RNA sequence: UCUCAGGAUAGCAAGAGCAAGUACGCAGUUUUAUUAGGUAAAGCGAAUGAUUAGAGGACUCGGGGUUCCAAGAAUCUCGACCUAUUCUCAAACUUUAAAUUGGUAAGAGCCGCGGAGUUUACUUAAAUGAACUCUCGGGAAGAAUGCAGUGCUCUUAGUGGGCCAUUUUUGGUAAGCAGAACUGGCGAUGAGGGAUGAACCUAACGUUGAGAUAAGGCGCCCAAAUGCACGCUCAUCAGAUACCAC
RNA sequence: CUGUUAAACCAUAACGCAGGCGUCCUAAGUGUAGCUCAGUGAGAACGGAAAUCUCACGUAGAACAAAAGGGUAAAAGCUACAUUGAUUUUGAUUUUCAGUAGGAAUACAAACCGCGAAAGCGUGGCCUAUCGAUCCUUUAACUUUACAAGUUUUAAGCUAGAGGUGUCAGAAAAGUUACCACAGGGAUAACUGGCUUGUGGCAGCCAAGAGUUCAUAUCGACGUUGCUUUUUGAUCCUUCGAUGUCGGCUCUUCCUAUCAUUGUGAAGCAGAAUUCACAACGUGUCGGAUUGUUCACCCGCUAAUAGGGAACGUGAGCUGGGUUUAG
RNA sequence: GUUGUCGGCCAUACUAAGGUGAAAACACCGGAUCCCAUUCGAACUCCGAAGUUAAGCGCCUUAAGGCUGGGUUAGUACUAAGGUGGGGGACCGCUUGGGAAGUCCCAGUGUCGAUAGCCU
């Protein structure tokens, strides 16, 4: 037996073949890597903010407090 | 000019006379119409696509071209890439730069001669 | 390559710059970072914790989270012909602010100013920047230095 | 027998010095780079004749000693030991290898040492008085024959082994700007602390 | 390796730091009645020679130590793994400080 | 992967579809803005490692020979220490430091320590900060060029022994040898040219007529100059050209 | 796992270079404080090259378990003291990447602590290596089950450690066959042919020298440019649904690096003999011992007893001694 | 103009041998009962006020060493794209782009702060 060990020849072209795919810029991004402190703050400051429209029963809870 | 560094050996560019420009657009004139390749014959076409820019006429076209006025871009895209002919003069050497007696590069003024050979 | 380890082939990239030995660099300690800022990421060898993988040295990321000792940044890596988002967490040490936005804001504000004033006068101002342009006609009156090609001489 | 020089002529490798990565690299057959009267003053031997390798190649140390011994015998006999300083500019740093079942791994033991020479590098240098220039030019040429391919012989207008042109050298003689160590000359600048200059003795 | 017999650490039941006796782990025997033993036997009965494989090639020279900690306060038990070691010596803090003083 | 003639697995490929084909979007391109890098080179009177030449030296560290007389002093010879230099070098050296090249960007999802909000172990002495909401002020569209390849789903074939050229490369004396890098190509590919011939030169193919060409040619085999002008060459072994046959 | 090959992001092959891992450490982890090491000059009983004590100078040239590279000076080094953060919950991130697992390491959020006045620092060793699934067993912790109902004893579970697979994504595994067999392979050896030419063979260049005198009549050291494919090696292109694999015999033809014969040039050519060179194969280049022999060695004649090629010329031309089935 | 305190940059700040020193500070300086500290009150700590710019320290001096910046070096070395370019080759060179480093030259030699002060 004898073989060709590693060649990267055709792979670059193959990769450029259909273009290099880039992800979508999404206004709102996932929360990974963000600490819980800040996250709880967000949760609270959202729950209490009236200028942010909640669900009905939610607003009931918020308006009772 | 920088984007031409890479293609220098595959192409000749030059600085055309207005005369050349005209000749090109009369003999080799074709227009890009909603994707179609349309022979430049009437002016109705120049009005159709470029009319609102203030291009009513072949002569106008030639003018924004030669002046390179306010709308060059659309004046150009309007113009189908020119499908030329075999030069009557042979090319000299295609491996060589016009400088070595070859053809690849800017023949600054000289492009005209070439165009003349191809028209 | 027979060995693949977090620091492989890290020799001259991570060695401190000449005469940088033991520089504490208090400035990095004081730099303020905000969720939307653009950070440039640069490793220092004295500070071992929160070390990014060599690949990311000199990359420009966008900040995403802020932790007490560390800024979460965002970079992308081309992998098999596609881009993959990577969420980095860098200790303060290996991070510095990028001027890529600073330039932008400065420029913009000045430009906008100009346009507002012009709008006052009926003149439309354009902020579009044009690249190098073909040189305008010129007249030249000067002293002529006439050169002739030198003979060949051998200097030994 | 030793492998033919035509094997190692072209420099196909990256440089293989005797290093702490090299065990049991042998010695080089050229141990002495200076012959003649080494004690002479720049004043005593004004003119230089150089062998300049015209080619890019690897010269074997053995080849060096060869060309050298030769040039030496020539010069000593035909003028006098007193009258020539012979210096070998090049040193044989590069180690050749030789692979002595099949190809299983070919990395060789150390064969010998060679000097890596590039086009225009001076191989040999001789300094002498005018009357003897030719003789020098002569023996050098002969040593060129102990050598792989092309090398050329030249006369420098600089002073001995010094960097100065004989004109600069002479002017600096006149002005008392010159200090003498052997083959070397020192030149005196305005940049020096005055505690040095001869006058504050 | 030298491990102190007394050590202060966290206890979950006491929710604080306790003095724990530190001892090594001991694998206890295979109860004759575990389902595994049962099957092994039942397969192995009759014929078919031996059934399950026998492990012939063993590479390890060292076994990871399991520290058993017992809280003095609440009696609770907990196991921690430690890096590979050839030797393990347990020692009274008394004799440890005494040996450190001597050195 | 008991895996090396095989399998899966991504990649490459076809068909059927979804979505407003954010064109203020896209790009194997430049430009502009902000930035990375330690390779080529160079450098070793600069660190690390080698390493030749001669001289000096108040002050020196020891050896030897000399001499005298005597044990000291005077003095030749060595090196080590500086003194000022000097020869030649490093892929597992490096201060310096390219070309080619890598990030990130070039605006309505913009800019502005102007406002009013929301936060029950978020931040601060601090309405301090922070993050998000509704407001206030300003903002010709914020480089060139191109778009007959918009993004995404779904199902799935074949493939998984490669080979060659330019340039760069490692082992090897070397090989039509054995290995690697970027771009191609050959395999999967015909046409004209290199007489000839996989990977060279031109050039990429539906059936057909005309014209003008590329590569290469125009004494005959052979379409087309025994054209028109220059320089050089006589071989009792002339010469006749890229890859090519030394 | 480190530094190189590797060609300034990353990536990149070879039974390519130079090396390192299956451990070691209750401190060599963690913290606080103070100190500055290697080395150099001058100085002090025994004291001597070298023991301790001093001062001045010391960019780091020392030290930091382990290989290398990087990192470190009121410290990461040295000294002293204190302490178990080599701890409790989860999840995420980076490297390799099928962007599975596993190994490492990082950043968070909850705890419970240690050191320090305090800020602060501690989820192991300055950083980059030091490691291991399904089933089974064992252990820790838990108002899980034994399915008519209960109490026991016993037995099953859920979460997480340890017992291990070094062929390290992880089968329980010794030989022989010339008595041999099948599927295939020119993806791969043994013969020819091809590339190469080190090794072999054959020529030159320089000229130190040898030639009593004189480098080059005849040679040629130290070096160096080539040629050849009758040595050997290297490679693996063609042939594994077969190109019959040594030698001799027989016969034909070619080469010239000519052994003899023809005509010459040269000499350290008196003659004789010999040596060097040129035109040159036109013709010739033999008989036996021993050996299967190619070769080798001997006995002889001879003008001479040249060296080679032709699938290492020549098995549907022989022969079958050698080589390599089965005794 | 000058000072202490805490500093960002970290030699244009360092190194060597010198000159100079208003004021106020800073220091050297005096002393060990007290908190603290060592083999030693040297240091660390504490309490002070007889002296003194001699130290430290500010500022300057050297055809100074170093460091910083420009010049030469040099369109040299290296390098991007093309080549049915040359050469037996090693290699060199033609067309279109980028473009270094040491010797030797010349200049520079700390800068930006918040805070409280001295010079009436
Ligand atoms: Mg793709
Ligand atoms: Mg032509
Ligand atoms: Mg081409
Ligand atoms: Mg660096
Ligand atoms: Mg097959
Ligand atoms: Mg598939
Ligand atoms: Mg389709
Ligand atoms: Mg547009
Ligand atoms: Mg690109
Ligand atoms: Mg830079
Ligand atoms: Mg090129
Ligand atoms: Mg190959
Ligand atoms: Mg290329
Ligand atoms: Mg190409
Ligand atoms: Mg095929
Ligand atoms: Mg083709
Ligand atoms: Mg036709
Ligand atoms: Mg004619
Ligand atoms: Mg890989
Ligand atoms: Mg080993
Ligand atoms: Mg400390
Ligand atoms: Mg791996
Ligand atoms: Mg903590
Ligand atoms: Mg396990
Ligand atoms: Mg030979
Ligand atoms: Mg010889
Ligand atoms: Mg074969
Ligand atoms: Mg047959
Ligand atoms: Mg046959
Ligand atoms: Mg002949
Ligand atoms: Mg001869
Ligand atoms: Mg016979
Ligand atoms: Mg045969
Ligand atoms: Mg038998
Ligand atoms: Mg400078
Ligand atoms: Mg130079
Ligand atoms: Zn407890």
């Amino acid at each position: 037996a004898k073989s060709k060990n590693s060649t990267n020849k055709n792979q670059i072209s193959k990769s450029h073949r259909n273009g290099i795919k880039k992800p979508k810029d999404h206004r709102h991004i996932s929360t990974k890597g963000v600490n819980p402190r800040f996250l709880r703050n967000r949760r609270r400051a959202i729950k209490n903010d009236p200028s942010i429209k909640k669900s009905k029963n939610l607003e009931k809870k918020v308006n009772k407090e | 000019l920088n984007m031409i560094k890479r293609v220098l050996p595959f192409i000749t560019f030059g600085y055309p006379t207005r005369n050349t420009i005209s000749k090109l657009i009369y003999k080799r004139g074709f227009a890009k119409v909603n994707g179609q390749r349309i022979p430049l014959t009437d002016n109705t076409i120049v009005e159709k696509s470029l009319g609102k820019f203030g291009i009513t006429c072949v002569e106008d076209l030639i003018h924004e071209i030669t002046t390179v006025g306010p709308h060059f871009k659309e004046a150009n895209n309007f113009l189908w890439p020119f499908k030329l002919d075999t030069p009557r003069g042979g090319f000299r050497n295609k491996r060589h730069a016009y400088h070595q007696g070859g053809d690849w590069g800017n023949r600054e003024v000289y492009i005209n001669d070439l165009v003349k050979a191809m028209l | 390559t027979h060995s693949y380890g977090y620091r492989r082939q890290t020799r001259k990239k991570f060695a401190k710059a000449y005469k940088t030995k033991g520089h504490v660099r208090i400035s990095r300690y004081l730099t303020t970072y905000k969720v939307g800022e653009y950070v440039d990421i640069m490793v220092d060898g004295s500070q071992h914790k929160g070390m990014p993988y060599k690949l990311y040295h000199g990359r420009t990321g966008k900040v995403f989270n802020v932790n007490p000792r560390s800024i979460g940044v965002i970079v992308h890596r081309i992998v098999n012909g596609r881009y993959i988002e990577k969420r980095l967490h860098v200790k303060i040490e290996h991070v510095r602010p990028s001027n890529v936005k600073t330039a932008l804001s400065k420029r913009y504000q000045a430009n906008d100013q100009a346009k507002a004033e012009g709008n006052k006068a009926g003149k439309r101002v354009s902020t579009k920047r044009n690249p190098g342009q073909p040189l305008e006609a010129v007249q030249v009156q000067g002293a002529v230095n006439f050169q002739h090609p030198k003979v060949f001489r051998e200097i030994f | 027998g030793r492998r033919p020089a035509r094997c190692y002529r072209q420099p196909k490798g990256k440089p293989y010095p005797k290093s702490r990565y090299n065990r049991g690299v042998p010695d080089a057959r050229i141990r002495i780079y200076d012959s003649g009267r080494k004690k002479a003053t720049v004043e005593e031997f004004p003119y230089v004749v150089h062998i300049v390798s015209d080619e890019k190649e690897q010269i074997t140390s053995e080849a060096l000693e060869a060309a050298r011994i030769a040039a030496n015998k020539n010069l000593i006999k035909f003028i006098s030991k007193d009258a020539f300083h012979l210096r070998c500019r090049v040193h044989p740093w590069h180690v050749l290898r030789i692979n002595k079942s099949g190809m299983r791994g070919a990395f060789g033991k150390a064969l010998g040492k060679a000097a890596r020479v590039d086009i225009g590098s001076i191989l040999f240098s001789v300094r002498v008085k005018e009357p003897h220039v030719k003789y020098a030019i002569d023996a050098l040429t002969r040593a060129k024959a102990k050598f792989p391919g092309r090398q050329k012989v030249v006369t420098s207008q600089k002073w001995g082994f010094t960097k100065l042109t004989r004109a600069q050298y002479s002017r600096l003689r006149n002005q008392k700007k010159l200090v003498t160590d052997g083959s070397n000359v020192k030149v005196i600048g305005e940049r020096g602390p005055l505690s040095r200059l001869e006058l504050f003795r | 390796v030298q491990v102190p017999k007394t050590r202060k650490t966290y206890c979950k039941k006491c929710n604080s730091h306790t003095n724990h006796k530190v001892s090594q782990y001991k694998k206890s025997k295979e109860s004759t009645h575990a389902q595994g033993r049962r099957r092994y036997d039942m397969k192995q009965s009759g014929f078919g020679g031996q059934t399950k494989p026998i492990f012939r090639k063993k590479a390890k020279t060292t076994k990871k130590v399991a520290l058993k900690f017992d809280c003095t306060t609440c009696k609770t038990k907990r196991v921690i793994p430690i890096k590979r070691c050839k030797t393990i010596v347990f020692m009274d803090i008394t004799q440890i400080k005494k040996a450190k003083v001597n050195k």
